[PDB]
């Protein structure tokens, strides 16, 4: 995925990677919501539902915590 | 997001919704619309989006929405936000959750350089939930009985280092002369040098003879702000057991709660309130970070409290004059229209709640009478400092010279006189039939200017 | 550990094809893995109950609160009921990842008018307290057997079922008054049958 | 020439949003009008003068006045009017219903130029619903505390109410609980009285209750009556009830007033406990269709002084009218927000302002045969009541709360599958009561009711 550290709009406060978002697409099975590869040893094996995001082809996104934008206290530090 | 969901510019906020003002200053290269709305969510659910919220379709109810950012003249990178928060966020009888949830973390945004809260305005569901002050107006003014003037109060100057016996002296000598109140300096409580129990005792025994032998009402503001809550309902216990008939407080370094709590007692027992206003500069001096006093006055007389300072306007430029008359008229009418010229920001009705009582301060002396006097009405108070304890014959002929000063301009402006052209010739012929006057205007060389 | 004297018990409760020959525990470790779709493992919690299993002790063995759990069987009733009948897959494509909490509201219509509600309430992206009143407009219809204009609503439909609350509502009122136009105007932004939109316009526009 | 005005009925006026409104239907002696008819049912119901001789000395006695701004006639009857009046919000104390009702219905009840008047609706402002408490807990929070989600509660009264000892009494009450109900209820009557001392009472039902939640698996309550001669030994009934643990309490609002009422319902909120109010002494009211006070009006006094559950009777049919009053004033303690219909016999648009809802109790003289209509009519927030419909069953006490049970179990299960309950429901308990001897007994015994409601 991106590799902003945790970014904004040029100018606005929307951050970047979600784009106000607030949720992204799972990185593991690209959308398709059911796993392709086996992961640790067997116990995830392919066919299934994907081991990440459990079959909803949506996760939260990191630099912008569920917060359309950055600063508050959910995406940034407390001083 | 293109669509801001909290910048809602068409909407018209109902009369059940709290409207707070801001005035804020972004960080260079953010707009104002998102800074606005970015308030808005802070001081809420800090969300954008609906990732939580949508839990079981519960959204949107306890969220605010900024409806008008326009911009203060004059300044510029300085914008005015205006924002209103639903009824359900906030509980009955509490000040301090009100404080939490607006004020709790919007200040500590990074993306804004400066932030001030200028006005706020509660509706009437909420304003009729609180006690108020214990008595207001009309019910002060009829326990003491005094009618159709200010009132008097001397503050005693000599503070730290002075025994219970001679307070006691120097208050009978005062409230002997002429005056109504004297008051307790703010910063002695219980010093090692003179305990509270002998100075509420001798105080006490001064104004029971200084009362029997002059045929009015005295009295003398008790400083009962204690370490604890069960050291100040001792003290105001005592006080109101040796029969005072009025105490003071420190409402910004005691507190919300013990506020509160003190004007619940007030009410059940009958004492009158008064609220000193200490440490407030530390608040509320910078105009570009803080909030503006007449927030902290609101709060007050939805919490309770019978008298509070004010400061003199004597010598404002204006705007700033025009302020101080504007947070005046807040804390004694009962409703007032927007006027933006006079600090007022929207239409408070305030549901037949009584008033509060002005008070001045801050070393005035007897050629500042006509002003003041046709200034604040006859509904305020006058405190005097040095005005009153640096007369070169004591303190007693100090109260009558002010005394005599303050009803002599009064009678003037009752026959219809004008007080700003010719109040220094009505002080002048009042000077004539009285020593003490002719002294106190011999000695205070200020006749600045009027008109 | 069988609790003492619930005679009031049904005998059972169908389970789907695929968990036809499963344990207790089977039951217990597909709840608890969330290894299904609602809709496949609410039957299972409802088989579970008639097995002596209070909604207590599943509540502590899975981790699914008792209130949940009757919203997901109920929603999973309501969603069987929808699919055995005239309908069309926009929908049950659609009821696949978090629809329970709408299907609850529509449980009060029978099985002849829950497509139509599904439709309507899907179309427009309403939650659950418009999903309510929706439910209770329409089965407030047939009382009001005689009143201002009801025969030209029709009521194999639900948007004309709650154009024609908002109009009986709207006439609790006089000359527009400036409420009677708010309500008028939100009764014609639902309402999707021409009759029941050329009255509304006769009434508030022009006569 | 002409009266000025009367000053009293200004019919252009629109009220604000801070008035309190008022509905009156009266009926006037033959030779008056109806206009000062109304204006006269404002001025006693305030200052009592349509002059201004007892003020005008610095006295502005027009901030303190009612104002009768409509008035219409009752169509299909003659010589009967509705005058609305509107208060101003000065004149009522903060927190307080024996004041509103002293200040409303004091005097002018007594007017003897009217020949009936009757009260049939009121509005209060959010300003003024703010400053009361409401219920303690509320609808949410008391399905919490039972944990009972998606049905109506159950419950059963005991028919033989005097001369039976309290040892039997907690045997009759344990009976009943473990078979499958939900409360039980003490008699209205049964006080402290020479052979059922309250104390015992108390002692034996809680350990019945102990006994059969324990081994039953779920949460039973009783409702306890802590009606008293005074206050004080109110409270001593009411902290014993709470220190055995004990779930739910009763009063009654009406005999013993609004005063206790409002008491009971703080400590309620203090400690806890959830409180059933019973409606007793209610008809030397609001029977009558033309004097007295409709009980409308005392179900919102009763949702603002506190109460959980109030009384309401079952409403299974009688005529529509009557029925949709009840329907009416059923709905005006449960939402939050209630839109004028005059044919529901709601008045006013009120707003509740997130105050919780109250549980409507049906009760008196039903059997299994009813179970389907109540399910559809009142919903799943209410309790059902059972008389003899559950201690009359022809082998015992258990199997007839068992019966009761299947049989609503059955009629909800069958709502949610899809299935109506206007012409189904025969046939969905006739299904039910083949896996099931007691609920076949049950239906044996009760005489099966057509329904002939609105099904076209």
């Amino acid at each position: 995925a991106n590799n902003n550290p945790q970014g904004t709009k040029p100018n606005s406060l929307v951050c970047a990677n979600c784009e106000g978002e607030g949720c992204v697409a799972c990185s593991q099975c690209k959308g398709g919501g059911v796993n392709l590869i086996d992961h640790f040893n067997g116990q995830f094996k392919a066919g299934a539902l994907c081991w990440l995001c459990r079959g909803k082809k949506e996760v939260l996104c990191g630099d912008c915590n569920g917060a359309g934008f950055i600063g508050g206290f959910l995406s940034t530090f407390d001083e | 997001d293109y669509k801001l969901t909290y910048y809602t510019p068409d909407y018209t906020p109902k009369d059940t919704d709290l409207l707070a003002a801001f005035r804020f200053s972004p960080q260079p290269g953010v707009p104002a619309d998102e800074a606005g709305a970015a308030i808005a969510a802070e001081s809420s659910t800090g969300t954008w989006t609906t990732v939580w919220t949508d839990l079981l379709t519960d959204m949107d109810r306890y969220k605010g929405k900024c409806y008008h950012i326009e911009p203060v003249q004059g300044e510029e990178n300085s914008y005015f936000a205006f924002i209103a928060y639903p009824l359900d966020l906030f509980e009955e009888g509490s000040v301090t959750n009100i404080l939490t949830s607006i004020v709790g973390n919007v200040f500590g945004f990074k993306a804004i350089r400066s932030l001030r809260l200028e006005d706020i305005r509660f509706p009437v569901a909420l304003v009729k939930t609180f006690q108020g002050p214990p008595h207001g107006i009309q019910v002060e003014r009829d326990l003491l009985n005094k009618y159709g003037r200010p009132m008097l109060g001397c503050t005693i100057k000599p503070k730290l280092g002075l025994s219970a016996k001679n307070y006691g002296r120097a208050v009978y000598e005062c409230l002997r002369g002429g005056l109504d109140f004297t008051k307790d300096d703010e910063n002695i409580n219980s010093q090692p040098f003179q305990r509270w129990r002998d100075r509420f005792l001798f105080v006490a025994d001064a104004i029971h003879k200084s009362q029997a032998e002059t045929g009015e009402i005295k009295g003398h503001y008790l400083n009962v702000t204690a370490p604890t809550c069960e050291e100040m309902m001792k003290r105001a216990e005592f006080a109101k057991e040796l029969g005072m008939p009025i105490i003071m407080h420190d409402f910004l370094t005691a507190g919300f709660t013990a506020n509160t709590t003190l004007a619940k007692w007030c009410r059940d027992n009958g004492v009158l309130l008064h609220i000193h206003r200490a440490m407030h500069a530390v608040i509320d001096r910078q105009r570009n970070h803080g909030i503006h006093f007449r927030v902290l006055a609101k709060c007050l007389r939805l919490s309770g409290g019978d008298h509070l300072h004010s400061g003199t306007v004597v010598g404002k430029l204006e705007g700033d004059k025009a302020s101080t008359l504007g947070f005046v008229d807040l804390m004694r009418e009962d409703h007032i229209e927007a006027d933006r010229s006079r600090g007022v920001f929207f239409t408070q009705d305030w549901a037949s709640m009584p008033g509060v009582l002005p008070v001045a301060s801050g070393g005035i002396h007897v050629w500042h009478m006509p002003a003041l006097v046709e200034i604040f009405g006859d509904d305020s108070v006058l405190q005097f400092g040095g005005g009153t304890l640096g007369h070169p014959w004591g303190n007693a002929p100090g109260a009558t010279a002010n005394r005599v000063a303050l009803e002599a301009c009064v009678q003037a402006r009752n026959e219809g006189r004008d007080l700003y052209r010719e109040g220094g010739d009505i002080l002048r012929e009042a000077g004539k039939w009285s020593p003490e006057l002719a002294a106190a205007l011999d000695l205070w060389k200020e006749i600045k200017f009027e008109f | 550990m069988q609790q003492l004297y619930q005679p009031f018990r049904p005998p059972s409760s169908p389970i789907p094809t695929q968990f036809r020959s499963l344990d207790s525990a089977g039951k217990i470790e597909i709840l608890a893995g969330r290894m299904a779709l609602w809709f496949e493992y609410a039957p299972l919690i409802s088989s579970l109950y008639t097995d002596g299993f209070t909604p207590p002790t599943i509540e502590e063995l899975t981790g699914i609160s008792s209130i949940e759990q009757n919203r997901l069987i109920v929603g999973a009733q309501v969603r069987d009921s929808i699919l055995q009948s005239i309908h069309e897959p926009e929908l049950i494509s659609a009821f696949d990842t978090g629809g329970a909490e709408l299907l609850y509201e529509i449980r009060l219509l029978s099985t002849t008018q829950r497509v139509a509600a599904a439709t309507f309430i899907i179309d427009r992206n309403i939650d659950s307290k418009g999903a309510q009143d929706l439910a209770r407009a329409i089965k407030d219809y047939p009382n009001r057997r005689g009143d201002v204009g009801w025969l030209d609503f029709d009521y194999n439909l639900p948007g004309d079922c709650l154009s024609f609350l908002y109009y009986r509502q709207s006439r609790e009122n006089k000359n527009p008054s400036d409420q009677r136009t708010s309500m008028l105007l939100q009764a014609l932004g639902v309402a999707e049958s021409e009759k029941a939109k050329n009255r509304l316009n006769t009434e508030l526009y022009g006569d």
